């Protein structure tokens, strides 16, 4: 009613809009900085995908645990990428409906999960799922190429057959305007779209070089996401 | 009018805000009571539902500051339901006048005390939150406002 | 005069991609090399240093390579790499600190897996000092 | 005039940025150090009651943070080094006097003066 | 009030603010004032911890509007330690009184020049952020706050 | 003001912003409105012109967030050709004033309206997008601009 209460709003939205807006600006740099860290691992991926997709056109025919599912369907790890501060909108909204949609949508109903940030451990928390390890507050200048060592722990549990699918839900960066939500598997390997023909030699013959180049594309895609 | 209300046994509160948001007619459903609501009189079902819509319409106005100028995201899911539910039992209100067919162009519907309390405790209760807000305004009976939804679909 | 495009690459960026008529690298099996107009082919590289040589030796650039692959496509010859250095930044007094701090902590950690990662971290450590001496 | 007259812009500038100030982790190198000589400044500005300073003590005490003889120094200790800088020019090189006796910095003072700063910064707690 | 004011050397103003908040005598620190707290009257041990508890105080008021809708997750790290040492301060200011014991149900408590300012200077040293806020509630010295914690 | 606004029939609306920044006179350009600035009274070219310079300008004060803190490198590839332009705009608007000899030195400068909108009609098609904005700075005619950036 009174206008000593009106010019308490006033000063109480100024300087909320003062913070509002400035958060708006350190934001837009942050992300720009991140898209480039992202677009400077594609040389890597491209050099990486040339390997694997030469593998994929000679091991068509015959088939691979890998390029195709192993037929165990046994047990079933995941990946979940969120926020640690707030004020993102329906950003985290919408990551969690939709890990939501792949831990119903399973004929195993025994899966377990591994989150990145407070968004994710609160959630899991609440709706009681298996509860794993996690990583929250990651530090970026502490490269998160080191932090991404959940790599080791899941391509070791695929050799044990303890895993025999993994999934990885993150928000791809497409541009400045919009980005697209997505769910892809990766301990699956995607056959590439066009068959290669390059044709390759390797020292310690096919067997290891795939042996050691899964540790680093695993380590690559977490670290891409 | 500060004075006048105290020589009325119910009072109808018309608000510029509801007029303007374009909804007739425009009651705010808050400032306006009767003495004659009491379990004494209208029953146990009339009283027990209009209670429980002004407590959901109050929840509404008191998140309607923060709605304003951060949005429906941030609030939690617990609140997300009940303003939904809110919007649509605002716009339920609205009904056309058959004083004002020629402006609104639509028959004045007449609703009866039964069914009207029947209309807001299905909304309340959940069973309407499949149907969209925009299919409450200017209808009259719920089984009026199913119909203007899947008028929609065709 | 005889030149192909090579290209050192980690996860974080791309680091070069200068001409050069010799390469020089490390293997598990032995020290290996390629030559212009050399035929398909792809490896794993075991931790050691890696040089690279210009066309008519203009300059002789020195590197470090924990792992990775290396790999040759009809003309270009890229290096998948996991950590890279300069030999120059491969400084004695900043790696040698580290080694005998995490000697003392090798000690009280019980768990073997967690060992390993130690006995791991050690050959890294000596490997840089051993690439920066000769 | 000399130099106190940028400075007010300065800090109005500096009021704008303030409420960048808790983001300071990822906000510019250039834009960082702005806010820092601008701490500085409003310390300066901030003095005692019942000790006014003189005109030839305040053009010094201007002087150090424009030029950012400061911008080094810890913001805690900025009022502390004034009051142990204008006691050392006072007694040892007397160039106070020659502040008030002009009233103007020339090329030849303002190099004089610039020295007997970097004498008492090599001295400083 | 406006014209008794300047009739007045030392002014304690009243706050409905800190008394709706349920924390008596509710004093506003930023609004009471003094002619005697100066370094010349009370020394400058006592005149600096004054000061340096209102300027947190200050602090925590303009910081009362971003905690209010965007929250304390979204608050700084430097800034989230000066609001909780600030709620700390403020309620440890309410001490239980002689004369309302008929009101708050407890026993008063005189407390000395000396034991205040020990109080206080501790708080804002960081030895007490171990301790929750809940238990400087109606206490008299600071040794009986730290001993509440762990008495519930 | 209300009953003044009632008879007044323009507005000049002098900002310390751009007088800080150093462009006299100051004059915002968008604050500053008339009565007199349509087709009906001046014509269709000195409207378009009038118009474009004001969106261009606007949205310079729009992308004025960006540049202040993070840069002209750190902003939208296609906008800073437009921003470009607007600075240069911004700085054109100075003039050289008779009043002012005494002070600056600088001769003043009178300037016909038809000068101006070929002027600026220019720069915002983009024909003097070679020369530099520090030429713009304190000079008449566009005539006179294009002559000032051989002379620096």
């Amino acid at each position: 009613p009174g206008m000593k209460e009106i010019k308490s709003r006033i000063k109480s939205v100024q300087s909320t809009r003062q913070i509002t807006n400035a958060m708006e600006i350190v934001s837009t740099t942050k992300f720009k900085r991140y898209s480039k860290l992202v677009t400077e691992s594609r040389p890597y991926e491209e050099s990486m995908r040339k390997i694997l997709g030469n593998i994929a056109s000679g091991v068509k025919n015959e088939g691979h645990p890998l390029f195709d599912g192993r037929k165990e369907v046994k047990s079933i790890a995941i990946i979940v990428i969120t926020s640690d501060r707030g004020l993102c909108g329906s950003f985290n909204s919408s990551t969690l409906k939709e890990l939501e949609k792949l831990v119903e949508k399973n004929k195993n109903k025994n899966i377990t999960i591994i989150p990145f940030g407070r968004k994710a451990i609160d959630f899991i928390t609440k709706r009681n799922y298996e509860f794993s390890e996690s990583f929250s507050k990651i530090s970026p200048d502490e490269m998160n190429k080191i932090a991404g060592e959940i790599s080791e722990e899941v391509v070791e549990k695929y050799n044990n057959h303890i895993y025999d699918e993994v999934y990885v839900i993150y928000n791809k960066f497409i541009s400045a305007l919009r980005y697209d939500l997505t769910c892809e598997r990766i301990i699956p390997i995607t056959r590439p779209e066009v068959e290669l023909n390059s044709e390759y030699i390797f020292e310690p013959s096919t067997e290891y070089i795939l042996s050691a180049l899964l540790p680093r594309f695993i380590n690559l895609q977490i670290y891409q996401a | 009018p500060a004075t006048t209300f105290s020589h009325l046994d119910a009072t109808t509160v018309l608000s510029r805000n509801i007029a303007s948001l374009g909804i007739y007619p425009a009651v705010d459903p808050l400032d306006s009571t009767s003495k004659a609501l009491s379990e004494d009189v209208v029953g146990k079902e009339h009283y027990e539902v209009a209670r429980k819509v002004q407590e959901v319409l109050q929840r509404y106005k008191e998140l309607q500051d923060i709605i304003a100028i951060l949005g429906m995201d941030e609030l939690s899911d617990e609140d997300k339901l009940t303003v939904s539910r809110a919007r649509k039992i605002e716009r339920f209100f609205s009904q056309p006048f058959s004083v004002a067919e020629q402006f609104t162009g639509m028959e004045g519907k007449y609703v009866p005390v039964k069914e009207t309390i029947r209309g807001f405790r299905e909304i309340l209760e959940g069973k309407h939150d499949d149907i969209p807000e925009q299919a409450f305004l200017y209808v009259g009976t719920i089984e009026e406002a199913v119909a203007k939804s899947k008028d929609l679909a065709k | 005069m005889p030149s192909f495009d090579v290209s050192v690459v980690t996860q974080v960026k791309k680091i070069l991609e200068q001409e050069a008529g010799y390469l020089r690298l490390r293997t598990s099996e032995g020290d290996i090399g390629i030559l212009p107009n050399h035929a398909p082919f792809v490896a794993e590289l075991s931790m050691g240093k890696m040089e690279i040589e210009s066309p008519n030796k203009d300059r002789r650039d020195i590197y470090f390579l924990s792992g990775g692959f290396l790999e040759i496509s009809d003309n270009q010859a890229t290096v998948i790499a996991d950590e890279v250095f300069p030999i120059e930044k491969i400084d004695v007094e900043s790696e040698q600190a580290l080694v005998e701090n995490l000697k003392k902590e090798l000690e009280k950690v019980s768990t073997e897996e967690e060992k390993r990662k130690l006995q791991k971290k050690i050959k890294i450590s000596l490997a840089k000092i051993d690439a920066k001496n000769n | 005039k000399q130099v106190a007259s940028k400075v007010k812009l300065e800090l109005a500038q500096y009021t704008e940025l303030l409420t960048f100030a808790q983001f300071g982790s990822d906000l510019d190198k250039a834009t960082k150090a702005q806010l820092e000589r601008g701490h500085r400044i409003m310390e300066i500005l901030k003095q005692p009651q019942y000790h006014p300073f003189a005109v030839e003590r305040q053009v010094v005490s201007f002087y150090i943070v424009i030029n950012g003889h400061l911008d080094d120094i810890e913001v805690s200790k900025v009022r502390r080094f004034e009051k142990e800088l204008l006691d050392y020019l006072k007694a040892n090189t007397n160039i106070l006097t020659e502040i008030a006796d002009k009233k103007a910095l020339d090329k030849d003072l303002e190099e004089k003066l610039k020295e007997s700063i970097a004498n008492f910064k090599k001295s400083f707690n």
